[PDB]
């Protein structure tokens, strides 16, 4: 989430990244460089579940209108 | 490009994008970039909802 | 009694003992190529001399057009291909297959839009016009990229092959052309420097269209020498795209022997012959024509290939159709360079001098030998003033293998002419075709064979009536593979592959053993033969690296140290054949690297020393070849002291930039990096992070940190 | 054993194994020596009681 | 220089005698080959 | 190689291994003889070796 | 240095080169047997040269390798690390404590994960364990007995169950893909063994098409795998009377065509014209497989004799309770009653020839064969150019 | 509106939580990286 | 499974009877037309058991 955002100063390692509490903002390097700003997650995600539930809601709406 | 669309997108989103393109008479094969854009749009909408 | 080896064939079939007939153990023939190149040009124009002769107004070089020319009235080779017949064959192929042309063209376009310019770095030596020589593909591409930067040409930095081909096509219109040429300045010493040279539009067009020539010396089974042609980088992209399209089309065609190689080709051969045997009518005869085409590229007009490209892409974007049609255009107006020229000598004065080709006609022809006299008297009409021959008609060997194979398959697939009571089908691959004709008797079989020969003559294909024969189905040969009564002997020709691979000890050994096991799997090499091959290979491997058994009394520099190690270590069954250890490899364990094989038998000190985590003999940059052994063959080895490398035999710019990037991002050497930012800033950020982490860990001093950060700020990234 | 239990739990009346692979390779039934003509054995020197 | 074509010769007699003589046993042996590992499978025993 | 093939062909005919039979022969099969030379217009056989 | 010098660490080789030591273990504990010098029939097959810890596509393999041995440069893990989390952690723990150059480990992991497949002549077992030793096991005129030192059936059953569940409902594709990507086999979704093997049962192919994966483009009709060789068949609707006396309106293929046909272990070549089978060449593989091949090719060819050979009734359904097209109804009818079209098909003299020999209705290698059917004592190798061409899913 | 360079414009900042925006941006960045690896990024042309 | 008129019947006689019954059933069910029916009886007449 976001760009470099130099407000944090230099970058921090994974070990120092874990020290941050959930919901914080950190300045990290993505792939070969590419500075970015990241937020620690508070959950575990499953894109397939989200897509399936969206399709289910869509078809429920279609049937209800029909 | 179509191979990337098949790999990175579910068949359901691809079907929805193809249906949308058909409604507009636009060939998905002739405009693979547009198909990818529509698939990404549908995916981000579902992810938001 | 007088011995006679041929008598072996009295008690054995020829196919069974076919391996002994081939002299694939002696010295292969080796070589000026200017004579051969001039002869090839002469023959190419002679076969098409009856075509339409005009003068190109874009380059000024004479051109001969055989397409739609007079129909040949003699058995001599003919390049007079009728366009309508080619289109008819293409239409029949399209009807016989479900939208194959569309699928192949679309897939070619998709893979083209994904291809990068650097793919042109692969292949073999290529003609470089900046120096007018033959240079490695990578160097030629780099030099052309550098030269284009001067004349306001770009697209190489843009990545994909589309911009590179677009600005290549643009370059043909620039009123000038600037580049860097090598200047061997005298100072006595000859020092090479870069000189900014310029050439006009006509000269640049000629350079781009020129085809460099060389002698095909590596050939093994041909007395007369043939000339192989290398093309420039400005044709490589288009030729590559058309070849990929033709490969896509021909892969589906069951009549195409390419690009499948190995046991797949044998499977196809046997399946085809079985199919034809099944399809024969009751009591009819299915005759097999063993064909070996000649002049397979001196009769194929590039205009026919242009027509084939246009018809194949019948339904495709206009831009792609134009792009894929550039290669036939460039080949239809090609020019041929001419070796290094003849050499004239006087024996009354012990004098000799090689005459450069541009001066071919600066001498009275009465001084060349009568044969070269006639050659030049016939080559004069097409001779360019610069020293090149205008060679429009025909093709040089090796360029359109896939497209020529597709044309041959198109000829094969007609399957009938006039609804005569016969049929034909066969296998075609790059100048080697085997045909099958089914009918109700021999006479109709040869009626069909003659009809197929005539049809081939209508496309520029001219099967060799001297190198071909016909017999009953069930016995023939295709691309040096012999089929007889279901027995397909892989003609044992992989013999010249048991020498050391010449990359290093462990890798050479792994490659040799994998070669032995693959030969056992494929060519039917018997277990005794494999054991003897292991023996001979181990003998050669020990001799070449001066490492025999430690016990043996042989003398040598490393041999003394091997002797020392022999008794300095107790466990004597764990040493490597490079350390004078006893051979342990047998048939059962050719698939296991020996280092793991002897791991148990080694001694703790020996394995600790040999398998050290750090070895001055092992370097990161030496790992490039750990995957594929140059054909790219996969071999399995083990890291160790014997994994070393031999000494070497905008260059530095790119080389050291890439080396430094790899040393910074160690992951780059394995997988392609990803990022939409300048390399400099990525390296700067990574180095800043690394410096901070090194200090925080105590691995760097404070003065060191301050110096590093001062340098980074000077770089302009902090 | 897995093949045996599968055969027991099936529906066919017969109690005959159909996956002979593991049964053949487990009891060492393929490792039996091959009998050759006595003349070769007499000629051969490595064949000893 | 005119090309120097090879001479057109006839059947000699030394070639046949050498073919005969090089294909006869001699008490002297030179061809020696390195050892290989022990053969444990029947197939490699047959090969040996 | 070729001789190997030869021997293998023989092995295909009768089951046992013949490398001793083709070379020296056994009580059941005569030594294998090829046609090797000639003399006075009379072709002559020759041992496997 | 091999004689004296620094002494390194021996731990790393226990696990780093796991594949090589597993090869050695499989060789050492293997049990050898007799040698059969008789001729061996071999078929050209696409075989995996070496066993793999967990077969995955090249891109997933590269991503996993980077996630294992390159802790940095791991932006946004894709939908591949969660599938292979167990492999990630296992390899990470095993390789920790080493000092070898990372590129060596990366290449070794690529060998251990990325599949290597080739066309080879094989006879008998086909697992990678036997292919490793194929150079010794096989032989043109000699064979050796060798025993080197599961999930497939489960995935078949799961895919079949998913197909049956989804078909009965409307819009089967979305429900099927939901269940497929929501399923798991003991450590991983179904996209961990489906993506491993090449092709498979028709249910697995359909599910892979529903999911994102590449499937061999062979035409599956019942159990037959068909590969067109030439000819174009025009599918035109026609009204044909069935042997039962009823009249059915179904699609028939006008024009001549030829297909390589496979079924289980049986391979062959079929040449058919409209409303008639013309030629069929087979190899003797197995009685059950040969009977299945004959019957299925018979039904597919739509030979008028096959229609005239019907005697019962065609009103069957599936486990989901649906009426199928007459072609599949006839397929089920003939497979259930194999001795229906065989009796009235008609017989043809034996293929008098050196090797071509006939087969009777009972599948025994007996002369006086079926009209058209022929069994050649040779090897038929088919199914080349597995393009995996683009295929859509309705 | 979300962009492939990890920036966005929202009419209301409370409509989506931090997790939703982070997840959509992560998916977009993954798509961009995969396209760049396949070299489709430059070839790709947007909705205009 | 068992349609053999066993009991010392010559196998040729049993074949003749079996083919006669098969042709009768084929015609009754419609598997063969009247032309094939008459052709088969002609050949069966030539056999000697009809």
């Amino acid at each position: 989430s976001g760009k470099y955002d130099p407000d944090l100063g230099d970058f921090k390692t994974i070990e120092e990244l874990e020290k941050l509490k959930p919901g914080e903002k950190a300045n990290i390097l993505l792939y070969q460089g590419k500075p970015v700003k990241v937020v620690k997650r508070k959950r575990y995600s499953a894109l397939s579940n989200d897509i399936s539930q969206g399709i289910k809601r869509q078809r429920m709406t279609v049937e209800s209108m029909g | 490009m179509d191979t990337f669309i098949t790999r990175n997108f579910q068949t359901t989103i691809i079907q929805k994008a193809k249906n949308t393109m058909a409604e507009f008479s636009e060939d998905p094969e002739l405009q693979p970039a547009m198909l990818f854009n529509i698939c990404v749009h549908l995916e981000v909408c579902y992810v938001i909802s | 009694m007088n011995i006679n080896p041929y008598f072996l064939f009295i008690d054995v079939p020829i196919q069974a003992a076919i391996s002994t007939t081939f002299p694939y153990t002696g010295v292969p023939p080796y070589s000026t190529g200017t004579g051969y190149t001039i002869d090839t040009v002469i023959r190419t124009h002679e076969y098409s001399n009856k075509g339409k002769q005009y003068i190109s107004d874009v380059t000024g070089c004479t051109m001969v057009d055989p397409t739609n020319g007079p129909l040949p009235e003699d058995n001599e080779p003919s390049a007079y291909a009728q366009l309508d017949c080619v289109l008819e064959a293409l239409d029949r192929m399209d009807e016989e297959h479900p939208g194959l042309f569309q699928a192949a063209s679309q897939n070619a376009m998709e893979t083209l839009m994904v291809t990068t310019v650097d793919k042109l770095t692969q292949g073999r030596q290529t003609f470089d016009w900046t120096v007018c020589r033959n240079q490695p593909a990578a160097t030629a591409l780099n030099t052309t990229i550098t030269s284009f930067r001067l004349n306001d040409l770009n697209g190489a930095d843009k990545g994909g092959l589309i911009p590179f081909c677009q600005d290549i096509i643009d370059s043909l219109d620039r009123p000038e052309m600037t580049f860097f040429s090598v200047k061997n300045i005298k100072k006595i010493k000859r020092i090479p420097m870069k000189v900014k040279d310029k050439i006009t539009k006509v000269e640049y067009i000629k350079r781009a269209l020129s085809l460099n020539t060389m002698t095909k010396d590596a050939e093994r089974g041909k007395l007369k020498r043939r000339a192989i042609a290398t093309a420039g980088i400005q044709i490589r992209g288009f030729v590559l795209v058309v070849e990929n399209l033709a490969k896509n089309i021909c892969e589906n065609l069951e009549q195409s022997g390419l690009p499948v190689g190995g046991n797949e080709k044998k499977a196809k051969l046997s399946n085809a012959v079985a199919k034809m045997l099944s399809n024969c009518p009751p009591g009819g005869i299915s005759m097999t024509v063993t064909g070996d085409n000649t002049k397979w590229n001196e009769c194929l007009n590039p205009r026919i290939f242009l027509a084939m490209t246009e018809r194949i892409t019948r339904d495709s974007p206009i831009w792609f159709r134009d792009f894929c049609s550039i290669a036939p255009v460039l080949f239809s107006n090609k020019i041929a360079r001419l070796g290094k020229g003849f050499m004239i000598t006087s024996k009354t004065k012990r004098l000799k001098a090689q005459i450069p080709c541009p001066d071919l006609f600066s001498i009275p022809l009465e001084r060349y030998n009568e044969e070269t006299r006639a050659k030049l008297k016939k080559l004069k009409p097409f001779f360019n003033e610069e020293g090149t021959a205008s060679l429009s008609p025909g093709m040089m060997m090796g360029m359109f293998n896939m497209l020529s194979t597709v044309l041959g398959v198109a000829a094969l697939g007609i399957k009938n002419i006039g609804n005569k009571e016969y049929l034909w089908d066969g296998l075609q691959s790059s100048d080697d075709f085997a045909l099958f004709v089914n009918a109700k008797d021999e006479e109709t079989c040869m009626e069909g064979i003659n009809d197929f020969y005539r049809t081939c003559k209508l496309l520029g294909i001219n099967m060799s009536k001297k190198k071909s024969y016909c017999n009953e189905t069930g016995m023939f040969e295709f691309t040096s593979m012999f089929y007889r009564d279901g027995f397909v002997s892989n003609f044992a020709m992989e013999l010249p592959s048991f020498g050391v691979a010449g990359v290093n000890e462990s890798a050479d050994m792994a490659i040799g053993m994998t070669i032995i096991k693959n030969n056992m799997i494929n060519n039917g090499m018997g277990p005794a033969t494999a054991q003897t091959a292991i023996q001979l290979f181990i003998a050669d491997y020990r001799y070449t690296y001066k490492c025999h058994r430690g016990d043996s009394k042989v003398e040598g520099k490393r041999m003394k140290i091997i002797k020392e190690l022999w008794e300095n270590t107790k466990g004597r069954d764990g040493l490597l054949v490079a350390d004078g250890g006893p051979n342990i490899y047998n048939l059962r364990n050719l698939h296991i690297p020996e280092i793991v094989l002897k791991y148990n038998l080694m001694d703790p000190e020996y394995k600790g020393r040999l398998l050290h985590p750090q070895n001055p003999f092992v370097g990161h940059l030496s790992i490039e070849g750990i995957k594929e052994a140059d054909k790219k063959m996969d071999y399995d080895a083990v890291s160790g002291t014997h994994s070393w490398r031999t000494k070497r035999n905008e260059e530095q710019c790119y080389a050291k930039c890439c080396n430094l990037f790899e040393a910074c991002f160690n992951s780059a050497s394995y997988r392609k990096p990803v990022g939409q930012h300048s390399m400099l800033e990525a390296m700067a950020h990574r180095l800043r992070m690394d410096a901070r982490l090194d200090y925080e860990s105590g691995r760097m001093s404070k003065d060191d940190f301050e110096k590093a950060m001062a340098h980074l700020g000077e770089i302009g990234y902090i | 054993w897995r093949d045996c239990v599968n055969t027991i739990s099936n529906e066919e009346m017969s109690n005959e194994l159909q996956k002979t692979n593991y049964a053949k390779w487990a009891t060492g039934d393929g490792l039996t020596y091959q009998k050759i003509m006595k003349e070769v054995a007499i000629d051969d020197e490595t064949m000893c009681q | 220089e005119e090309p120097k074509i090879p001479n057109k010769c006839r059947v000699a007699a030394w070639v046949q005698t050498e073919m005969n003589l090089l294909s006869t046993l001699t008490s002297k042996r030179a061809l020696d080959l390195p050892e290989i590992g022990p053969d444990v499978a029947p197939v490699e025993h047959v090969g040996s | 190689q070729q001789m190997e093939a030869i021997v293998e062909q023989e092995s295909s005919i009768q089951g046992y291994d013949m490398t001793k039979a083709c070379f020296k022969g056994d009580r059941v099969n005569s030594p294998k003889t090829f046609s090797i030379g000639t003399q006075e217009g009379k072709l002559v056989k020759g041992s496997f070796g | 240095w091999n004689t004296y010098g620094p002494i390194g660490d021996t731990e790393g080789f226990e696990r780093v080169y796991e594949s090589f030591f597993l090869r050695k273990m499989r060789l050492d504990n293997a049990t050898w047997g007799r040698i059969t010098f008789g001729p061996v029939e071999r078929v050209r097959k696409r075989v995996l040269l070496n066993p793999l810890t967990k077969e995955m596509p090249p891109d997933e393999a590269s991503n996993v390798i980077m996630e294992i041995l390159f802790p940095k440069e791991a932006g946004i893990p894709r939908e591949s690390t969660w599938i292979h989390r167990e492999l990630i952690k296992e390899k990470r723990e095993k390789l920790k404590g080493t000092m070898i150059t990372p590129i060596v480990l990366a290449y070794m992991l690529e060998r251990e994960l990325v599949a290597r497949r080739r066309f080879l002549p094989v006879a008998g077992a086909t697992s990678a364990e036997f292919i490793e030793m194929l150079h010794c096991l096989q032989g043109e005129n000699w064979r050796q007995i060798y025993h080197p030192g599961s999930r497939s059936q489960s995935m078949i059953v799961a895919c079949r169950k998913i197909i049956r569940r989804s078909i009965v409902a409307s819009n089967p594709l979305e429900l099927a893909v939901e269940i497929a990507n929501k399923t798991v086999i003991d450590t991983e979704p179904l996209k961990s063994c489906l993506a491993a093997i090449d092709g498979g049962d028709v249910a697995c192919d359909i599910i892979r098409a529903a999911l994102g994966l590449k499937i061999r483009q062979r035409q599956r009709f019942g159990r037959l795998e068909l590969k067109r060789i030439s000819g174009r068949g025009f599918k035109n609707d026609e009204e044909i009377l069935i042997g039962n006396g009823t009249i059915q309106k179904i699609g028939i293929w006008d024009g001549e065509e030829e297909f390589h046909v496979r079924c289980g272990e049986c391979r062959g070549i079929l040449k058919k014209s409209k409303m008639k089978l013309e030629k069929l060449l087979i190899n003797s593989a197995k009685k059950e497989d040969m009977r299945d091949l004959i019957i299925l090719c018979m039904v597919f060819s739509q030979d008028t004799r096959m229609f005239q050979g019907v005697r019962g009734e065609i009103n069957f359904l599936n486990r989901a309770g649906q009426l199928l097209s007459p072609m599949y109804q006839l397929q089920r009818y003939f497979l259930n009653r194999s001795n229906d079209l065989f009796d009235q098909w008609g017989y043809e003299e034996s293929p008098k020839a050196s090797e071509l020999h006939g087969i009777n209705e009972s599948m025994n290698a007996s002369d006086y064969t079926l009209k058209g059917v022929v069994v050649t004592r040779n090897v038929i190798d088919d199914f080349s150019s597995t393009e995996t061409e683009k295929v859509s899913i309705t | 509106i979300f962009s492939y360079n990890q920036d966005y414009s929202l009419s209301n900042e409370s409509s989506l939580d931090e997790e939703g925006k982070g997840r959509v941006l992560s998916r977009l960045t993954e798509l961009q990286a995969e396209l760049s690896l396949k070299n489709l990024w430059q070839v790709l042309i947007g909705e205009e």
